[PDB]
């Protein structure tokens, strides 16, 4: 049995279960406001510096935090937040000057200096218990017209590498807004798909060996491929009403967008041509890069096979066991407990109804009380 | 529910018409010279659930009996004690399922199921509701449902 051959109702139920599973790992609005206030305070303290180099600094979010695709890391209590500062007067500043300015300014503050920790690319603040702060220095880049934010960022080896965070965010937000046409009868979707794929990747990575663990797919490559696949299906105007069919189609279209040129693999930022998200894939020293090309394809095959496996399950117990195997036990436990509470309430409320054709329970012919002993 | 006592245990003929209206039934028979009423069919607890065959027996003056034949349920049990089973029915094969509360425990004297209620109204919805909690007993190891009283000495039979 394949996931495509199932009726609409079964696939829709599987999709609802997947969405409810993902909702657990997502961060709430209150925590988001907490982090926003924290990094706004850090940036405001920075701008107070008397040093001309550090003056006019601004902090804005980056990565998964900006794109609203955060998934709680498994076995880790701390969510990750990574942000980048922008110094307009650092157009020709030196690396050491910016590093020293930021380091001394952060060391000055009583609360901040105790939790401060150095990172290879920047600085980190060890907020205790549930979330992290990552800061990356940045110089403006001039001479390349594009929708927004040409910039230099700091990489230890080259001391300056090209990047464009805001353009990627604008492109993703513009892409995710459009909705596929749904067949007529007689969070955005792309965000959810990316989060589901990342959760499945995190589950798959743990079992594998060290070489497959290190070379596991990165989040940004999956994000770019998923956006590229989503654009193709939204343009072709294919009609989908089966919710896992969209995920299957996007995942199937994903590997066609890896581009090879003169033996070099390029997955590129749409706005900045010099932003290679697959740079380590190209480097074949000790065959480390070539293994990463096999890891993505093995993950793609496994992720295709997992929904066939779920589709083959008969029995509610088998379905829940398959979901536990695929997307972690602890997220699934909450969903099943919620289902039992709703069923108990429906038994109390009297909204438990019996289907005519199958005799299946309908949770919302009111079922009388005390069916048991 | 506070109702007048003029209502009386209906005869087999009135109960006969009830089952045909609701659901698909394989057979509906009257045996022992119109003494007994039999119903069989296929019940699915949920969308992903298994396939279950259920049999219901009734005679006037006796409480109804619910028996589930296929699947055997004991291969699925794995010899662990399946909860909520009455003494086995000799004539009809298969496990017997307890799905009501008898008259003795009820203080008001009105059982949870009485002869006034039609057989199709509650016996199958309860049996289907029984089957839903059965599978959830597995994979959890607990009977997350309305449990029987911690009887100190009573036998309920």
């Amino acid at each position: 049995t394949t996931a495509r051959n199932l009726p609409s109702g079964k696939k829709q139920r599987i999709a609802d279960l997947l969405s409810q599973i993902i909702e657990t790992l997502d961060l709430t609005k209150t925590q988001y406001a907490n982090i926003e206030s924290a990094y706004n305070g850090v940036g405001t303290f920075l701008s107070e510096g008397d040093d001309p180099l550090l003056q006019d600094a601004v902090i804005y979010p980056q990565g998964s935090v900006r794109l609203n695709t955060t998934v709680k890391p498994k076995n880790e209590e701390q969510y990750d937040i990574d942000l980048i500062c922008y110094l307009p007067h650092a157009t020709q500043a030196d690396y050491t000057g910016v590093i020293s300015a930021i380091r001394q300014r952060l060391e000055s503050h009583k609360t901040y200096k105790t939790l401060l920790s150095e990172l290879p690319r920047g600085f980190r603040i060890n907020y205790a218990g549930d979330y992290h702060l990552d800061i990356t220095p940045g110089r403006d880049h001039t001479g390349t017209a594009h929708p927004g934010q040409p910039l230099w960022v700091v990489d230890a080896q080259t001391a300056w590498k090209e990047s464009n965070p805001s353009g990627y965010a604008e492109w993703f937000e513009s892409s995710a807004s459009v909705q596929p046409l749904r067949t007529i009868l007689v969070k955005k979707l792309l965000n959810h798909i990316v989060q589901i794929l990342k959760r499945h990747r995190d589950e798959w990575a743990a079992e594998q060996d060290e070489v497959r663990q290190r070379c596991r797919p990165i989040s940004v490559i999956i994000t770019t491929l998923a956006c590229h696949a989503y654009n193709h299906i939204i343009a072709d105007r294919r009609a989908y009403d089966n919710d896992l069919d969209i995920l299957l189609d996007v995942l199937e279209l994903m590997p066609d967008f890896i581009v090879s040129t003169q033996g070099a693999i390029h997955v590129n930022n749409p706005h900045m041509p010099e932003e290679n998200f697959a740079e380590k894939w190209n480097r074949s020293e000790q065959d480390e890069g070539p293994q990463r090309s096999e890891a993505f394809y093995q993950w793609h095959a496994a992720a295709q096979a997992t929904f066939n496996t779920i589709a083959a399950s008969v029995g509610e117990d088998n379905l829940f066991l398959s979901l536990e195997d695929s997307f972690g036990k602890t997220p699934v436990d909450v969903v099943r407990q919620r289902l039992m509470e709703h069923m108990q309430s429906a038994r109390e409320q009297g909204s438990l109804h019996l289907d005519k054709k199958t005799g299946g329970l309908i949770a919302t012919a009111g079922v009388p009380k005390n069916t048991f002993y | 529910v506070v109702i007048r006592h003029h209502c009386k245990p209906l005869t087999i003929a009135q109960q006969y018409r009830a089952l045909k209206a609701g659901g698909p039934y394989e057979r509906l028979r009257i045996i022992h010279h119109d003494r007994t009423l039999l119903w069989e069919g296929w019940l699915q607890p949920s969308l992903f659930s298994r396939r279950y065959k259920v049999a219901v027996r009734y005679s006037l003056g006796t409480p109804p009996i619910c028996v589930v034949t296929e699947p055997d349920l004991f291969a699925l049990a794995g010899t662990r004690a399946i909860p909520h089973l009455y003494p086995a029915d000799k004539h009809i094969p298969g496990a017997r399922l307890c799905l009501f509360l008898p008259r003795s425990q009820a203080d008001d004297g009105l059982s949870e199921w009485r002869a006034q209620l039609k057989i199709s109204d509650t016996l199958i919805p309860w049996a289907s509701l029984w089957l839903f909690y059965f599978e959830q007993w597995l994979h959890t190891g607990h009977w997350e449902g309305g449990g029987k009283h911690p009887r100190p000495s009573e036998v309920k039979n």
